[PDB]
């Protein structure tokens, strides 16, 4: 029942410091060890022991421990360096592996890009097997992060969406897709539906009627 | 270097088993503690189970102890997880990692595998119901809806059309089964002269499907 | 002299090294900690010693 706690996500600049945080009751009395995980590849152990580099771990990596906070302190980070790092410690015998949360460290490698977006209505097909599906489809967008909205007229339509995470693209922009199921009845019955894409603060809109 | 690597991960029913394999290289495989760690989609890294070096000590996480068994066969260089009476939440990728120290007090582990990956659903096999989706530079594209399990492939024109198409990842319903949707973008002059079609393929129902998608 | 906590971690750095001989001190100034497996368990396996019955610690006093 020992919990370790980590912020889900922290950005940083290309060069600056990145600092991650794991708090836990007395957290100073424990070891604590790093992993990374970089998307895709095997987890590698950054630090063990509060502040020990393994051999072949580069030097900017170091850690710190004391109190209720141990850190994981990453100076001049590189793009490589995007990962989900993970504190974990030994708790008792009977709780010998307790891992944080893990935080996802994104380093801002490439400058912003705002979302594309297309939406599409029910197809005359579909309609006719009494089904109805909008697709919003959301591209090329940086940093990885965006949120979708359906409207109904004018009013939220907060049932039926599907929504996938974020998905890196080949360019290195990202992807997402939403998808809301109506009845065929309700497509007919309101004069449009809306998609509305939010990213970094700003909102595209696309509208489809029958 | 040292290698680890997993494998008999696979796709299951709950009430399912599985048996997965690490084939361990490049260390003293007899003298180490070794381990697996799981990880749900979406979720953080979480312990399963730890085997000394002669089997004598084995600890489990609390949520997993009489479903998995660890056990290892240093001879063979070989650790095994057998899984039995899985659970949709059993799904994750499962890690197999060494570790160095005294699994009773002060053990940390250094060295990961890659994963294997498991997926425990109740959804059955089916194959995608596909629909156009209709241009109205313009955009057009096909709907392939509520197939299981993943992959399907779409190409366009059979293979013809590269430039310009977008399949994106599909989405996981809570149905259980996967849609996703894929998009070319081509010029509005040749709307109308031109024929566009989606091959989509689910060889796990033997389904091929060819739709034309055309304007309104 | 140093806690459970740093006694364990160097146990850990120097788990290869560790014998039924007293370890080096585990510090060049000041107060420290030597360790050794006890001669009675000397047949374990390094990575299932019990940190109780099967190790044993001494202070090592040295130049401030």
């Amino acid at each position: 029942s020992y919990v370790l706690t980590q912020p889900p996500s922290v950005s940083v600049a290309p060069g600056k410091t990145a600092r991650i945080t794991c708090g836990g009751n007395n957290i100073g009395s424990k070891s604590v060890h790093w992993h990374q995980q970089r998307p895709g590849q095997a987890p590698v152990l950054v630090v063990y022991d509060d502040k020990i580099r393994p051999s072949g771990i580069p030097e900017r990596f170091s850690g710190s421990n004391s109190g209720n906070t141990a850190t994981l302190i990453i100076s001049r980070v590189e793009a490589g360096d995007e990962a989900d790092y993970y504190c974990q410690v030994w708790h008792s015998s009977s709780d010998p592996v307790v891992f944080g949360g893990g935080t996802k460290l994104t380093v801002l490698g490439q400058p912003k890009a705002a979302p594309s977006v297309t939406l599409f209505p029910p197809s005359s097909e579909e309609l006719q097997a009494n089904k109805a599906t909008l697709v919003c489809l959301v591209s090329d967008f940086y940093p990885g992060a965006v949120t979708v909205a359906w409207k109904a007229d004018g009013s939220p339509v907060k049932v039926g969406v599907e929504t996938t995470k974020p998905s890196k693209q080949s360019n290195n922009k990202y992807a997402a897709s939403s998808y809301l199921s109506l009845t065929p009845e309700q497509w007919k019955s309101h004069r449009s539906y809306s998609c509305r894409v939010t990213h970094e603060g700003s909102t595209v809109e696309k509208t489809v009627a029958p | 270097e040292v290698q680890l690597v997993e494998s008999g991960g696979g796709l299951v029913k709950p009430g399912g088993s599985l048996r997965l394999s690490c084939a361990a290289s490049g260390f003293n495989f007899s003298t180490h503690i070794m381990n697996w760690v799981r990880q749900a989609p979406g979720k953080g890294l979480e312990w399963v189970s730890s085997i000394s070096s002669s089997g004598t000590y084995i600890y489990y996480a609390d949520s997993m102890k009489g479903r998995f068994t660890i056990s290892r066969d240093n001879p063979k260089n070989s650790l095994y997880l057998q899984m039995n009476s899985l659970r949709a939440e059993d799904t994750a990728v499962y890690y197999c990692a060494r570790a160095r120290g005294f699994i009773q007090f002060h053990y940390y582990m250094d060295v990961w595998g890659k994963g294997t990956t498991v997926a425990v659903s109740s959804a059955s096999t089916k194959g995608p119901s596909v629909f156009p989706l209709a241009p109205s530079t313009a955009a057009l594209g096909c709907l392939v809806k509520d197939y299981f399990p993943e992959p399907v492939t779409v190409s366009w024109n059979s293979g013809a059309l590269t430039s310009g198409v977008h399949t994106f990842p599909a989405v996981l319903q809570s149905s259980g089964l996967y849609s996703l949707s894929s998009v070319v973008t081509v010029p509005s002059s040749s709307l109308g002269t031109q024929t566009y079609i989606c091959n989509v393929n689910h060889k796990p129902s033997n389904t091929k499907v060819d739709k034309k998608v055309e304007p309104k | 002299e140093p806690s459970d906590k740093h006694i364990k971690e160097y146990l850990n750095k120097i788990q290869n090294s560790l014998s039924t001989e007293w370890s080096p001190c585990s510090v060049t100034c000041g107060n420290g900690i030597q360790v050794r497996i006890k001669p009675g368990s000397a047949n374990k396996p390094k990575d299932e010693l019990d940190y109780a019955n099967d190790i044993e610690k001494k202070i090592c006093k040295m130049e401030k």
